[PDB]
RNA sequence: CCGAGCCUGGUGAUAGCUGGUUGUCCAAGAUAGAAUCUUAGUUCAACUUUAAAUUUGCCCACAGAACCCUCUAAAUCCCCUU
RNA sequence: AGCAGUACAUGCUAAGACUUCACCAGUCAAAGCGAACUAUCCAAUAACUUGACCAACGGAACAAGUUACCCUAGG
């Protein structure tokens, strides 16, 4: 073959192999094998397509037993009849950027559990009512009389 | 306009236009607000605002530019990071 | 152009699939484009005429007509309008029906 | 040569450079104002700097 | 059933044809007629004088340009034999497979690698490449390929595109520039595969992609096709085989290389 | 040496939201239901409905001390009139749709 | 015919405004506005030609369109049906 | 009428519209964010920006008298 001074050898010495640049290293991942993923191909209205992401959360190895538990209260409306953690993304024409975005999802799950402190922050304003609501709801819980 | 020029015999760019306008590869011609940058002090802001938008030219505007601009700046281009380049193709366009 | 090399499946990934062998028997023939592909185009005038092209057409062009009629009655509700030309063996329709004529013309082994 | 009104530049305190011309009285100070300052997302003190023009 | 037949059929029985009888088809001509500035609205400032000037085409001749070839287009050109998968793909192989038509003269710089068809690409291929998407070397990768990003300059480019008018001008290889200063940056990050990338990082950005499109990077050391995957060129070698300075005698099917000190100096440089 | 301002959707006419109803230089047609006023006095659409013009009882509000001085003068038993434009909203805020069978 | 000779060339010089502009047939086909050193001219408008796409167009029931004093009548805008 | 008073979120952004009308220009504006919560080119500038009673006001960058010695033009 041709080198040149710029040749690879030359501008990185100490990297040098003929695995150098294409060994798989062994090495908070996320089992991909653990997980069931599904995708909905457009049809036609929308052009994004649709990618699914579910597993059981209750039984998951991977991910801590106190994890589990506050993953289970915090997003229990995801979490299907069978107790599988659903998530779905359809932002993306593309299944690769829909699966990464579910991906993501799990991640920042993980993550939000482990994060104790929850930070306070200003309620939404469909919450605000709310809370004037349930306090006037309980303005009118009485006491039994007789007990 | 120039329909053949002296040496080559062939037509002419109005360099006027390229200078002001921008052409999507649609047929769209995008141009700036006359006196966006003149006057600010004595304008309001909603005033100031629609002056500063790119806007599109009318029918009979875009076919005259076409004439005055040779087939080269109506070619597909295919620049790194244009800022434009969405707008070069039409969508949803029933006409 | 090179000859498209053989696949274990057919259709290939970007969706390609050789004529049928042997030749579907029909009163009519539709040939394979130089690059193998059906030579179904969409044509444009005016600005707003969208209309479909089927070319390379042989035999009984005909035959073609009442079977792309029928085919595409149902969809439009209505006959589509068409136009037969004998000389260069090709039929226009009105509309944009590439795909689906591709497809069509496809399961006949085209 | 004189006019009721003077435009002039505001300068914002907070240093970012954000600036705004506003009309003042002529025969006035100095002017100082909170104009909100876009760069730093709240109103900022501004403190008058040159003449831009007289109306 | 007979329709060209039948024509021909009909052939018989009429006249020779011959120049006498021949004509145009209908429609075909128009019948001729026979009689038998420009921008300027008469006085006031014309429309296109009256608009401001801005920059829309500022420096639009010194732009870079790249042809884009997609995934679906990359697939179905190997799906057709067009573009062989098993030897490293390159500009010279694309435009020689008629899947992309290269402009030197109109500031193209090369092809860039576009993601759509992502989801269906299935082919295992190396390919070099001067720009790629991140969603674009993700599909290459998953499939156990290999994608590099490559700066060729305009002489370069012009010479890769169409290597057999070059060689019938007579010159020898010319060595291909290094990128500007502003490139220089993106070819030599391992994120985006630049050709003037560290190898050692690789491993890493290509772990990193595969975690976060959510598939299981393949061992490529353990392929049959290692080899032709990890076939590359030197910065400065425009051709796979030929090195800067030799000379391509093509009618007597022979090659030409300088043994002068200050010569071989010049284009190993 | 004229300017053309006056009702722009008459009685019965269709509007989508921000469509502008008229352009006065005064007060000729107040603004009813749904339809928002400009700096300028135009009457604009704030919902997709149907144009309806009528005569509603005039009341000022308090801190209008024009208006307020009018009215305090009138002979008890007299009611102001005025011609209002309203819009007629065409369709539902939104509806609730199956979404998911956990 | 020299208020600045004549000749050749530049030169088929420019402007301005007249005049002229050569066989037949068929189809469509007459508008009356704005800017301009512009009103003897022009370019955007009005009308007009050809081809193409699509869906309403015209006529018009009720209801509806301001006070301020309306000469206040004759009318207008909008508009389903037909 | 070729202005003034008096505020300094005359902040940002964005559906849908109006318009002397042709163009240029001009005008109104929901929701949202953040608050409050009651002419052209030219010339100067780091920038943001500013400047021609260009009043013949769609503005040639910049120029008068006179010809009853008149020259040319058509009506
Ligand atoms: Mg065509
Ligand atoms: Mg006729
Ligand atoms: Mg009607
Ligand atoms: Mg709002």
């Amino acid at each position: 073959e041709f080198k040149s001074i710029y040749s690879l050898d030359k501008l990185y010495p100490e990297s040098q192999g003929s695995d150098t640049a294409w060994r798989v290293p062994n090495g908070s991942d996320i089992p991909l094998d653990r997980l069931t993923i599904s995708y909905c191909r457009s049809s036609g209205n929308k052009v994004n397509s649709k990618a699914e992401v579910r597993f059981h959360l209750a039984t998951a190895e991977w991910i801590a037993e106190p994890v589990r538990q506050k993953i289970a209260i915090t997003h229990k409306n995801k979490i299907n009849r069978l107790g599988e953690l659903i998530l779905t993304s359809e932002s993306s024409r593309y299944q690769f950027r829909n699966l990464a975005d579910c991906l993501q999802k799990i991640r920042d799950m993980i993550t939000e559990a482990s994060q104790t402190p929850k930070e306070p922050t200003k309620e939404d304003v469909k919450l605000h009512r709310i809370r004037i609501e349930n306090m006037n709801r309980e303005r009118l819980r009485q006491k039994r009389i007789h007990s | 306009l120039t329909y053949f020029s002296a040496r080559k015999g062939k037509r002419k760019t109005v360099k006027a236009v390229i200078d002001r306008f921008l052409r999507l590869h649609c047929g769209l011609w995008v141009r700036r607000k006359a006196g966006y940058k003149k006057k600010l002090w004595k304008k309001t802001p909603a005033r100031k605002k629609r002056l500063r938008e790119f806007v599109f030219c009318n029918k009979t505007q875009s076919k005259l530019l076409d004439k005055m601009t040779t087939s080269f700046w109506k070619r597909r281009n295919w620049y790194v990071d244009d800022p434009y380049q969405k707008y070069h193709d039409r969508t949803n366009l029933k006409v | 152009i090179p000859d498209p090399p053989k696949h274990e499946h057919y259709p290939t990934p970007s969706g390609w699939q050789p004529p049928r062998d042997p030749p579907p028997n029909l009163p009519y023939f539709v040939r394979r484009s130089r690059m193998h592909n059906i030579p179904v185009y969409k044509d444009i005038t005016h600005g707003n005429r969208q209309m479909t092209v089927i070319r390379k057409v042989e035999g009984d062009i005909w035959a073609l007509q009442k079977d792309v009629e029928d085919f595409l009655s149902p969809l439009l509700g209505k006959t589509p309008v068409t136009q037969v030309n004998e000389v260069t063996g090709t039929l226009r329709i009105k509309g944009y029906f590439d795909q689906e004529l591709k497809a069509w013309l496809l399961e006949k082994g085209f | 040569s004189k006019s009721k009104n003077i435009l002039v530049r505001m300068v914002s305190e907070a240093g970012t450079g954000f600036c705004f011309n506003t009309k003042r009285n002529r025969l006035r100070e100095k002017l100082t104002l909170l104009h909100y300052d876009p760069v730093v997302k709240q109103r900022v003190l501004f403190v008058e700097k040159k003449k831009i023009r007289s109306l | 059933q007979g329709g060209g037949a039948r024509a021909l059929d009909l052939l018989r029985g009429l006249p020779r044809v011959s120049l006498a009888n021949l004509k145009p088809n209908p429609g075909s001509k128009k019948p001729e007629r026979r009689p038998r500035r420009l921008g300027f609205e008469g006085g006031q400032t014309p429309f296109y004088i009256r608009i401001p000037k801005y920059g829309f085409n500022e420096g639009h001749s010194f732009r870079r340009q790249y042809k884009p070839l997609s995934l679906n287009r990359l697939q179905y050109l190997i799906d057709l034999g067009r573009v062989d998968p098993s030897q490293p793909i390159d500009l010279t192989q694309l435009v020689n497979g008629r899947g992309v038509t290269i402009q030197p003269l109109k500031r193209d710089y090369g092809v860039q690698l576009v993601e759509e068809g992502a989801d269906t690409f299935t082919a295992k291929v190396n390919i070099e490449v001067q720009l790629a998407s991140e969603l674009a070397i993700a599909a290459i990768e998953k499939n156990g390929g290999v994608v590099t990003t490559a700066f060729y300059d305009p002489r370069s480019l012009d010479i890769v595109c169409k290597p057999v008018p070059f060689f019938l001008r007579g010159q020898p290889i010319p060595k291909r520039m290094l990128p500007p200063e502003e490139l220089v940056p993106y070819y030599t990050d391992a994120k985006n595969r630049g050709y003037l990338a560290d190898p050692a990082k690789f491993p890493e950005a290509r772990l990193e992609l595969a975690r976060k499109y959510g598939y299981i990077l393949p061992d490529i050391t353990k392929d049959e096709l290692f080899k032709m995957l990890c076939t590359r060129k030197d910065p400065r070698q425009i051709f796979f085989g030929l090195a800067p300075g030799w000379v391509v005698n093509m009618a007597d099917k022979k090659i030409l290389k300088p043994t002068d000190e200050n010569l071989l100096k010049y284009y190993t440089s | 040496s004229g300017r053309r301002q006056g009702i722009k959707k008459m009685e019965g006419h269709y509007v989508h939201a921000g469509n502008i109803i008229a352009t006065q230089r005064h007060f000729r047609w107040h603004p009813g239901a749904h339809v928002g006023v400009g700096k300028n006095k135009c009457l604009y659409a704030l919902e997709e409905g149907i144009v309806r013009y009528t005569k509603e009882v005039y009341v000022p509000h308090p801190r209008n001390t024009e208006a307020v001085d009018l009215i305090t003068r009138l002979p008890k038993g007299a009611v102001l009139y005025k011609t209002f434009v309203h819009v007629v909203p065409a369709k539902p805020e939104g509806t609730f749709k199956l979404v998911a069978m956990l």
